[PDB]
């Protein structure tokens, strides 16, 4: 069973440094490659370095040479990749890949490095109400304004789960050092302000949840 | 007799075009097995070619 | 110090469906390039390597079809499998990945509902303000949200953020957030989005005012 | 860098088979020099051949 | 220019031993076979026994297996035969050869090894005429009887060479482990007995000279 | 052991005419044969190797055939520097040498001198007697001689010796000596020394008497 198991996630003070591991089964590294990839969230790939257990030969990337350093023990069936100077721009998703010097045959899982100068912060939770203007009537959407929290993830739920269907939530920005979501639903008009509807808003880093009405005010 | 250096021969020339060609190798070259034998094989021929050279 | 440009984000399909992803270097590569997938919570995987050559267990729906500038993968047949991100990667100097390319499924145009909503008192006593605008199930994902202050153009303050693909009904959402100062958002009345979008020769324009 | 190695094979290889060949052989072989050399361009060239076995596809 | 030079000639008595050395020039022994073979009197060759030097291992006949012994030397390019248990019958002339296991691509001189209980012992020198018979009177054939000397050889000449053609000197037979031989002159029957005749023997090995006269009857 | 047999111990020629030396073996040997030259006073040196094989060196003339239980060696052109000893040698499985083969100088018919001489008075002091008889200038080797004591034959006791092929006159000599005790030879009076040879059905025989 091939497999390439790497550590958990890594939340780090910018300017700090953090080592990951990278444990292989199913085949021998002691006469691979093992290769080391950068996938900014939502942007695309950029390749780091790779080593060969066996001889110890380390080759880099000109972008990285100051700031990664890679190493293995071959007896472990484990590499590591070491980063230094961490910055917000070295937040990523972190695998490691077997294969030759270029082409990767199979990958890891990757290891989340979030580098913030923020520690556990609470969301604010806005309530977004329509004003006394109104149009298409049939439909009316709400909303609520996650705000500020660190680190991710948050859950979001409007009346616990009672109105599923025409609900919208979005993935966080990050805004100011901290991330902020916005989510929605769509009730019709008739059940509301008649309806009392509520934002649902848990940040389990924290432990901190919101439950919080909608008003027209 | 003759052969008995001729196995071991191509023994060190399989494996080391192996390691060579593993560590050079864009690709990962799994089935490595299947590489090694089938160069061990081609190799032993080859020794015998390179035996015959030397003809009265 | 050489581009892979996949030039489509997004490449439009349906099950059952022949696709290509388009790649494009900046500079001849030979047939070093190789292909890859990866589906949401999934790490990277393997498709095609050499341009051409099909790895191990990658199922003969993925053509590969390269040399040079210009590269391609095709799927022969598309299905729920393949509704994946896709890369492609030059190595015959250095390491170059592409942009990136998203399959996605295609369906019958559809307008956004649009929504706009003030900031809240709680937010407007921490000194803070945000102007939330929601631009929900529309296709295609070609949109342009302009935020407007007094009818005049906002370009900075402005955090955009979008869901992918709707599992059930296949469109696409987005939220949009202007964020201001209680000292600026008090300096000015009127406020307003304004969508640009491929299902109305007006754009979808919503509006309130102090 | 290719050939770094291809030649030390191909070294490798003609001196044993050299030193066999003169010790079990019935006839004195004369210029050996010649022998090696024949053998070890024979070797260098299948040596070129038995890599390429890794990955022609 | 190639070539073997081996030890000089050899008297042992028996049940003595002998080394007999073979130093090579022109090539590397380390790299080639060094064989030995004995040719008797008889003219027939036999083969003893080789050593390939640079690793040292050794073959040998069945024959001369249990008193022959082959050793060399790198360093000197000298090779050794050690001969123990010395007869009569191991008398011969003993070459060194190279080659490989089997053809002999150069011989050396060889080294003439003679063994016996005799000591050094001059010839016996006894002068041959016909009797008072007159046989086949146009010419008249006299001689002389070298015997019982010890080692070989004798020098024969004929009124101090004078007497030169027209003589027969015969190579020495072995009587008694001692050699013997016998030689002959056809002067006209008119020069003798008016013209002495005599036979002029030497054995350098002894420094003993003869100067016999042919008498009659 | 396998045995190599050399069936002529002697073969004519001439200058300028061709000569086969032959070699018998008693066992199957493939074509594992060698062929030597050995001059008179020298080592030997090698001509033929596998049966057909020249060694290096070694002139047109030394054409060796063979494979089996019979070998030649054929030398096309005969010069001086070829009249020499001729040796076979099988290394098929085991080592083995012929006894050799003899190359003379062809000439006419020649028929021995032939003188008999008794015993030295001086000899017949010191206890000893030998009994002599010369063949001198003869041709082809192929001579034989019996002694004969008062008619009787006699074959022990008997020493005899031989010449090579003389420059001068292409011809063989030959010695044997009788060599009896005094007592021996007293007690008999007549002694004689006969000779068989191609050139005369009688044989040649002299007499002595005591």
């Amino acid at each position: 069973q091939v497999q390439l198991q790497q550590s958990g996630p890594e939340l780090v003070k910018p300017g700090a440094s953090v080592k990951i591991s990278c444990k292989a089964s199913g085949y021998a590294l002691s006469s691979s490659w093992l290769n080391w990839v950068k996938q900014r969230p939502g942007q695309g790939l950029e390749w780091i370095g790779r080593i060969f257990p066996g001889d110890g030969d380390t080759n880099y990337n000109g972008k990285f040479k100051g700031k990664a350093t890679l190493t293995a023990d071959k007896s472990s069936s484990t590499a590591y990749l070491q980063l230094s100077s961490l910055t917000s721009v070295d937040s990523a998703v972190y695998f490691c890949a077997r294969g030759g010097t270029v082409v990767f045959d199979y990958w890891g899982q990757g290891t989340t490095l979030t580098v913030s100068s923020a520690k556990t912060t609470p969301p604010s939770v806005y309530p977004l109400a329509p004003g006394s203007a109104a149009q298409t009537n049939s439909m009316v959407t709400l909303g609520c304004l996650v705000k500020g929290y660190f680190p991710e993830p948050v859950t979001v739920t409007w009346n616990s789960g009672s109105l599923s269907s025409g609900v919208h939530t979005f993935p966080a920005v990050l805004q100011s050092d901290l991330y902020t979501l916005s989510s929605s639903v769509t009730v019709p008009s008739s059940t509301w302000p008649s309806e009392t509807v509520t934002c649902n808003v848990a940040h389990p880093a924290s432990s901190t949840k919101v439950d919080k009405k909608i008003v027209p005010r | 007799s003759m052969n008995k250096i001729g196995d071991d021969l191509a023994e060190t020339i399989s494996n080391e075009l192996v390691s060579v060609l593993q560590k050079n190798s864009p690709t990962f070259l799994e089935s490595s097995f299947d590489i090694k034998s089938e160069v061990k094989k081609h190799a032993k021929s080859m020794l015998k070619e390179l035996i015959k050279v030397g003809l009265p | 110090d050489i581009v892979m440009t996949q030039s489509h984000k997004f490449m439009s399909t349906s099950v059952g469906d022949r696709v290509n992803i388009t790649c494009k270097a900046s500079q001849d590569v030979g047939i070093a390039v190789a292909w890859y997938q990866q589906r949401p919570g999934q790490s990277p995987k393997l498709l095609i390597y050499w341009a051409s050559k099909r790895h191990t267990g990658v199922h003969d729906r993925f053509t590969g079809t390269g040399s040079g500038t210009d590269f391609t993968l095709t799927i022969s047949t598309v299905q729920s499998e393949d509704l994946a991100d896709y890369f492609c990667q030059q190595y015959s100097n250095s390491l170059t990945f592409g942009a990136g390319t998203t399959l996605e499924l295609s369906r019958a145009d559809a307008a956004p509902t649009v929504s706009i909503f003030p900031p809240s008192s709680e937010q407007l006593t921490s000194g803070g303000a945000s102007v939330v605008c929601f631009l929900n199930n529309f296709y295609p994902k070609d949109i342009n949200v302009k935020w407007k202050i007094d009818g005049s153009e906002r370009q900075n303050g402005v955090l955009n953020s979008w869901t992918d693909q709707d599992s059930k009904d296949s469109t696409y959402s987005m939220s949009s957030t202007l964020t201001l100062t209680k000292d600026e958002y008090e300096r000015h009345n009127s406020y307003a989005c304004e969508a640009t979008h491929k299902t109305s020769t007006s754009p979808i324009v919503k509006s309130f005012n102090r």
